[PDB]
C-alpha cells in the first residue's frame, strides 16, 4: 500500500520441435498494454520425420512478469504494481529423463 | 476411439514366467508409449512399468514390459512368479485425445510426489458433487494430471485429464458433457465437478499424476462416490 514515485521478429514459433502461436494479449490499462503470450500449436513435438510424435508433449514455458496498471482506474501518472503469469514459449518435453 | 484387450485372468505356479497381452483395437501401438500398472486387493493402483519398458525405481527387475508392433500389443513379463505378484494387472496406453485402460488381468500364484482425494459420499440421482485433490512434492503446475474411476466390480476406466497449464482438457464418452475438469495451480489442487450423476458413476475415483498425456505415474488414495 506504499505508492512511491519512479522515473519511466523472433522466429522460434516456427522453427522449433514444439512450435506455437502467438496470442495478443491487450489491456490499456496496463504497461506493457500489448503482451504476446504463446500456445502450442499441437499436443506432441514434431520429431526428425515432420510428424506430430506423441511419446512427448508440447508444454508452455510460463513466467511471472511485473506490469503496472493504472490505479485508480482510468488516471494516467498513477500505478499500482502487478505481477501476472504469461506463456512465453513452448518447449518439448519427454517422460525419460537419463 | 480404441479397446485394450488383455486376458481375463492367469493362473500359474510360484517361481515361473508369466506373460500378460494388451491388444490395442485401433491406431499403432508404437506410436504411444505403453503402461503396466499393479492394483492388489483393497489396495491403490501402482505403477510396475511405463514407456513401453521403462522400470521404476522400487520395482524388481524380473518385472519386464515389451512390445509387438506385428501383432499391435504390448506384453508385460514377470519371470519368477511370487505370491506378492498375485494381483490384477492393467495397461494403458493413449490416443491424442484420449486414454484407455484395458479390462486388467487377475493374476492367481498357485497356493516424494502425494496425492490426496476428498469430496466423496453419497448423493442422489441426478445430484451434483465436487472432488478435490491435494497435491504436495512436486512442481503441480508442471504435470498434467487425470481422474481414473474403478466402478464395483468392474476394472479401471479413464474419466477425464487435463494439462499442466489448464489450457486442455479431455474427457471420456460416458463422461463428457457432464464432468467438468480444472486446476488452481496456484494453490496445488485439482478439481472434478460432476453433474447429472448416474447410478452407473457409482466408483471410486484416483487422482493421477502424468509425466506426459496418457503417461500416468503416481496415484492417490481414491474417493468413494455411491448415487442411490
Amino acid at each position: 500500500p506504499r505508492t512511491v514515485m519512479v522515473n519511466l521478429s523472433s522466429d522460434y514459433y516456427n522453427r522449433s520441435t514444439s512450435p506455437w502461436n502467438l496470442h495478443r494479449n491487450e489491456d490499456p490499462e496496463r504497461y506493457p498494454s500489448v503482451i504476446w503470450e504463446a500456445q502450442c500449436r499441437h499436443l506432441g513435438c514434431i520429431n526428425a520425420d515432420g510428424n506430430v510424435d506423441y511419446h512427448m508433449n508440447s508444454v508452455p514455458i510460463q513466467q511471472e512478469i511485473l506490469v503496472l496498471r493504472r490505479e485508480p482506474p482510468h488516471s494516467p501518472n498513477s500505478f499500482r504494481l502487478e505481477k501476472i503469469l504469461v506463456s512465453v514459449g513452448c518447449t518439448c518435453v519427454t517422460p525419460i529423463v537419463h | 476411439n480404441f479397446m485394450l484387450t488383455q486376458p481375463h485372468s492367469v493362473s500359474e505356479s510360484p517361481g515361473k514366467t508369466v506373460t500378460i497381452s494388451c491388444t490395442r483395437s485401433s491406431g499403432s501401438l508404437a506410436n504411444y508409449y505403453v503402461q503396466w500398472y499393479q492394483q492388489r486387493p483393497g489396495s491403490s493402483p501402482t505403477i510396475v512399468i511405463f514407456a513401453n519398458n521403462q522400470r521404476p525405481s522400487g520395482v524388481p527387475d524380473r518385472f519386464s514390459g515389451s512390445i509387438d508392433s506385428s501383432s499391435n500389443s504390448a506384453s508385460l513379463t514377470i519371470s519368477g512368479l511370487k505370491t506378492e505378484d498375485e494381483a490384477d494387472y492393467y495397461c494403458q496406453t493413449y490416443d491424442p485425445y484420449s486414454v484407455v485402460f484395458g479390462g486388467g488381468t487377475k493374476l492367481t500364484v498357485l497356493g516424494e510426489v502425494q496425492l490426496l482425494e476428498s469430496g466423496g459420499g453419497l448423493v442422489q440421482p441426478g445430484g451434483s458433487l465436487r472432488l478435490s485433490c491435494a497435491a504436495s512434492g512436486f512442481g503441480f503446475s508442471s504435470y498434467a494430471m487425470s481422474w481414473v474411476r474403478q466402478a464395483p466390480g468392474k476394472g479401471l476406466e479413464w474419466v477425464s485429464a487435463i494439462s499442466g497449464s489448464g489450457g486442455s482438457t479431455y474427457y471420456a464418452d460416458s463422461v463428457k458433457g457432464r464432468f467438468t475438469i480444472s486446476r488452481d495451480n496456484s494453490k496445488n489442487t485439482l478439481y472434478l465437478q460432476m453433474n447429472s450423476l448416474r447410478a452407473e458413476d457409482t466408483a471410486v475415483y484416483y487422482c493421477a499424476r502424468d509425466l506426459i498425456h496418457g503417461v500416468t505415474r503416481n496415484w492417490g488414495q481414491g474417493t468413494l462416490v455411491t448415487v442411490s
